[PDB]
């Protein structure tokens, strides 16, 4: 088996150095090439480049002179650093083994042809956010169950500032009919959003719902248990 | 720049991506189900990986002039989820960008009811004594929406916050409208509304105070 | 797209044009090959600008060489000679009177004889003066050697007009990919062939020496290449693949480079530059290499 994971900061601060590393286990970083896509929220996935052995290394000409690729073979791993980073940059990193391929249209030997790439396993990702911010913690509140045989649970984190928020349910134990909505942005500038889970009425239990919102700024995690 | 292509289950689906070729292609698909990453499905135009279905067929990469179409046949559940293409064509520099991704639909949709969920303030705010009234809306298409708050019969003028509609992966768009009251407000009217303007309909869900 | 080792080869020219009329001129692009321009000072020229005039070869007519019969008028007579082994020097002993001699093709080629006559038997080696090198020495093949060239360059023709009458043919948008023309030849057909001249060569230079085969020295492209006609087009093929051996005492094709050229100046003729129209579609041609 192939287990690839991805692993960084999460929050750099503008015109810094970000700084990531895919952890390979199952197979030699030296026998195979890497690349990493990058993607984020709402738009298509963006090659940043492929790293091999032998000096065989290539980046995306949109941030040629920003980008940075190496590899560990000591301690089998796959390293990057972006300089220079913006608000463009905050998006989820992903990091894939790379199989190469000749497609072959003309006579070979007057190199008629081209190499392609395709990316075959990929690894969990990573989440990177660009924020240069003071601090600041939220407030969370449990919004009671109330109302078919079906019912509505949910919590709601107030005043907070800046984005985001990450809130998981039972410690990422119910993903099925969790909607988070997106905050607001009040008068004062602070944040405010909120996330429902739409669960059966039969939940005498107590089938312990306790929500846990994450706000990395302030290393806020907030465990909030909510109660009819 | 989005585009959603809606097969019944069972049928077959085509999945355009990608310009035109101009010269022979290698078109690479990849499949990202929501909240996971891209997986590889058809690389070199129409060779398939271990683990994927034969059900799962590109356009030969030989004809000039056509688009990369991608055909799913047995369209089942599971293949709801995002499609990008990475088009390796010989006469264009190598696309360091996918083309934009084309969304596969289960079968039916012709327009979504705002589903609406009135919350009234937590006891442990109530404590800390203030108040907020949340209406959440999600699963309505298209985004646009108009939240009016009522106090019985009277509509309220200030403290109202709305968000702008904003759609995940899917027709369901999202959208919060908070009102910040005084715990002296609150026990003060009888019940309060939340009435949300979707399209043509209007949809009123109270609340009242115990 | 890349790499900096393909040097271009095909230029895409933008320039001024009369039209029809007297006045207003047109901006109208071609693409020529780095043989026919040259650049002055990117701003380039034909090449032939300093050389003569220049006139466009009609599109009617075709360069596909036809056999043709030449005859003698009365009173006249043309003997033949019908031996199997004629050198060709000296008396013959079986001789024939004719009228008109067999086909011969006009094939206009440089290094490699096609579509020739076979030789009788063994392959024959002919010299004014074999002590003399400055003499050439023309070979003629028993078994035709299959030569195939092809042109991977389908092209358009952009007939932009230069009236009022007048019309150039330019080369349009290469519809496909970007490749170069390339000429086969057998690898055991080649093999067989040299190992039986070269037994021819050792009759005449001593039987127990050395052959060795190298390439042409340098001068002009029509010297140094294989240059020849097929579909219109003018071929330069690299005969360095060929000429690259040494024989002592005792499975697939040979591809050459072949390069194309538009404007020539063939019988080394000065005061006539003909420009050859681009020729539609892929061309393809299967030749007969019958001597050297
Ligand atoms: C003079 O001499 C020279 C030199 O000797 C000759 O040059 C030759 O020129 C011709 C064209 O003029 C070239 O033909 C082209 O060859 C390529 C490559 O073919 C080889 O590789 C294929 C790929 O191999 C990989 O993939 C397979 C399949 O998964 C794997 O099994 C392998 O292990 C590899 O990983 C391979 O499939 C080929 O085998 C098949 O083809 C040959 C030739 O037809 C048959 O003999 C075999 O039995 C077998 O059937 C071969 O080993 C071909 O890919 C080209 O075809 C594609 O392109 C055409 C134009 O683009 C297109 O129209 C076709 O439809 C075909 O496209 C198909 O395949 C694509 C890739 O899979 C798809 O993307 C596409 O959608 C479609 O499905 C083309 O035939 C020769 O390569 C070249 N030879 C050399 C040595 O350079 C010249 O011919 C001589 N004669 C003259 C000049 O007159
Ligand atoms: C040494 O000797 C060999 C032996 O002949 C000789 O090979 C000949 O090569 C030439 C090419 O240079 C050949 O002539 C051309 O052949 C092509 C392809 O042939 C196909 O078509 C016929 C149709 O019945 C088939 O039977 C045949 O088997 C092939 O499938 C033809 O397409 C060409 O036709 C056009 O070109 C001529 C000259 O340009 C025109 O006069 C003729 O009218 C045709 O013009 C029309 O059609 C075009 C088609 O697109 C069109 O675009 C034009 O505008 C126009 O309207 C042509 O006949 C020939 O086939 C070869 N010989 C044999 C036996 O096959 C070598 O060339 C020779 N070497 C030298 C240096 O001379
Ligand atoms: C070498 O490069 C030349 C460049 O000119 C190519 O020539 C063109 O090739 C294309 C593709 O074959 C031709 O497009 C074809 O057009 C047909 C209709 O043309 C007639 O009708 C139009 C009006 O609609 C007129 O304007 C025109 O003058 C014709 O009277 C279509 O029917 C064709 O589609 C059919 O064939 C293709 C395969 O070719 C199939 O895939 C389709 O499914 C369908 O069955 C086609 O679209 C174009 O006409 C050609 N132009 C000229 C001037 O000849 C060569 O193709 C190219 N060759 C190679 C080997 O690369
Ligand atoms: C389009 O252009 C790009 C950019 O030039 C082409 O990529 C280039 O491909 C060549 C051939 O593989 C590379 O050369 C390599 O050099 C290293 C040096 O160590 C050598 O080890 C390799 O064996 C190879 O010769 C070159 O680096 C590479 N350039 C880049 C920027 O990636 C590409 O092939 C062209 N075509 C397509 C379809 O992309
Ligand atoms: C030139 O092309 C012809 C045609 O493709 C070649 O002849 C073929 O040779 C193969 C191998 O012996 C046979 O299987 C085919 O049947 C032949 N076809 C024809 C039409 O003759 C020929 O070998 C090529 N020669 C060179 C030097 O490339
Ligand atoms: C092509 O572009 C390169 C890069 O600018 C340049 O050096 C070269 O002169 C151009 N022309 C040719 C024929 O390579
Ligand atoms: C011709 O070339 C000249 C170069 O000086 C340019 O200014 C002009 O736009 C071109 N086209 C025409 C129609 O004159
Ligand atoms: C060429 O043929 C000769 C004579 O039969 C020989 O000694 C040699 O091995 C052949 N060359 C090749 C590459 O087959
Ligand atoms: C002969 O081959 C050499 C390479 O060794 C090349 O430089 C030269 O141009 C070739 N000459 C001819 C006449 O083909
Ligand atoms: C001909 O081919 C040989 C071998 O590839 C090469 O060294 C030489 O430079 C070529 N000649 C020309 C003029 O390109
Ligand atoms: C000529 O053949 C010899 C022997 O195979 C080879 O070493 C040499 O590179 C060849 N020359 C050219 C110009 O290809
Ligand atoms: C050229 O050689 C081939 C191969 O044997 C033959 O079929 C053809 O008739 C020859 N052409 C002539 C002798 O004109």
């Amino acid at each position: 088996q192939v287990h690839l994971q991805e692993s960084g900061p999460g929050l750099v601060k503008p015109s810094e150095t970000l700084s990531l590393t895919c952890n390979v286990s199952g197979t030699l970083v030296r026998d195979n090439y890497w690349s990493w896509i990058r993607q984020p929220l709402g738009k298509q996935p963006e090659w940043i480049g492929y790293v091999h052995d032998s000096g065989d290394t290539n980046y995306n000409p949109s941030l040629k002179s920003r980008v940075h690729l190496s590899l560990d073979k000591s301690k089998n791993l796959v390293s990057l650093r972006l300089t220079g980073v913006t608000a463009a940059d905050s998006a989820i990193y992903y990091c894939a083994t790379t199989k190469h391929g000749r497609r072959i249209y003309g006579v070979v030997a007057f190199k008629e042809w081209f190499t392609y790439f395709y990316m075959d396993v990929w690894g969990k990702g990573t989440s990177v956010t660009v924020s240069s911010a003071s601090t600041k913690g939220p407030s969370v509140f449990p919004l009671a169950p109330s109302s078919g045989g079906t019912a509505a649970l949910g919590c709601l984190v107030k005043d907070y500032f800046p984005e985001p928020v990450t809130v998981s349910w039972n410690s990422g134990a119910l993903t099925s009919g969790v909607h988070t909505f997106p905050a607001v942005l009040q008068s004062s500038g602070l944040y405010s959003l909120s996330s429902v889970v739409t669960v059966p009425s039969s939940s005498l239990g107590t089938q312990t719902y306790i929500c846990n919102v994450n706000h990395k700024p302030s290393n806020t995690k907030v465990d909030k248990r909510v109660e009819p | 720049a989005p585009t959603f292509v809606s097969v019944a289950p069972g049928q077959t689906a085509r999945i355009t991506c990608g310009e035109e070729s101009l010269g022979s292609r290698s078109v690479i698909w990849y499949q990202q189900r929501p909240g996971q990453a891209p997986s590889l499905i058809i690389y070199n135009n129409n060779d398939r990986p271990s683990g994927i279905p034969d059900r799962f067929s590109g356009s030969p990469g030989s004809t000039f002039g056509t688009t990369a179409t991608l055909t799913i046949t047995s369209v089942e559940a599971g293949d709801e989820a995002d499609y990008y293409c990475h088009i390796w064509d010989s006469r264009r520099p190598t696309n360091w960008v996918f083309g934009e991704g084309t969304t596969l639909i289960v079968l039916s949709q012709p327009k979504a009811a705002p589903s609406v969920t009135l919350f009234p303030p937590s006891s442990e705010e109530l404590q800390a004594n203030k108040a907020t009234l949340v209406c959440l809306i999600s699963d309505f298409y298209p985004g646009a929406v108009t939240v009016a708050w009522k106090a019985d019969s009277s509509p309220v003028k200030a403290g109202v916050e709305t968000t702008t509609p904003s759609k995940q992966s899917n027709n369901k768009y999202a959208a919060s409208s908070y009102l910040s009251l005084t715990p002296e407000q609150w026990k003060s009217h009888k019940s309060y509304s939340c009435q949300v303007t979707h399209e043509g309909s209007t949809v009123e869900k109270t609340v009242a105070p115990t | 797209n890349i790499t900096d080792d393909m040097r271009g080869e095909l230029k895409n020219c933008s320039f001024n044009m009369t039209t029809e009329l007297r006045d207003k001129k047109q901006k109208v692009y071609s693409l020529f090959y780095r043989l026919d321009v040259v650049q002055i000072n990117k701003e380039y020229r034909l090449i032939n600008c300093n050389t003569s005039a220049i006139t466009q070869a009609c599109p009617k007519v075709s360069f596909e060489p036809i056999p043709i019969h030449y005859c003698a008028p009365a009173g006249f007579a043309i003997l033949k000679c019908k031996d199997k082994k004629f050198n060709g020097t000296g008396p013959c002993p079986s001789v024939s009177t004719v009228q008109c001699t067999h086909g011969i093709k006009p094939v206009v080629s440089t290094q490699l004889l096609l579509n020739g006559s076979l030789a009788e038997e063994e392959v024959m080696i002919r010299s004014e003066n074999i002590t003399n090198n400055a003499k050439n020495i023309l070979v003629q093949f028993n078994t035709p050697v299959q030569i195939n060239c092809t042109r991977p360059n389908n092209n358009t023709r952009k007939s932009i007009r230069i009236g009022p009458g007048q019309a150039f043919y330019a080369t349009g948008d290469i519809i496909g990919d970007i490749r170069q023309a390339h000429c086969n030849v057998s690898k055991a057909t080649w093999n067989e062939t040299l190992g039986k001249v070269v037994k021819q060569l050792r009759k005449h230079f001593g039987n127990n020496t050395i052959i060795r085969f190298a390439n042409s020295s340098g001068g002009d492209l029509e010297v140094t290449t294989h240059s020849f006609n097929c579909g219109g087009e003018f071929f330069y093929c690299n005969t360095s693949g060929l000429f690259n051996s040494t024989w002592i005492s005792n499975n697939d094709s040979i591809t050459l480079p072949c390069r194309i050229k538009q404007i020539i100046n063939m019988w080394q003729r000065i005061g006539q530059a003909m420009y050859a129209p681009p020729i539609q579609g892929v061309i393809r041609c299967v030749s007969n290499i019958t001597g050297l």
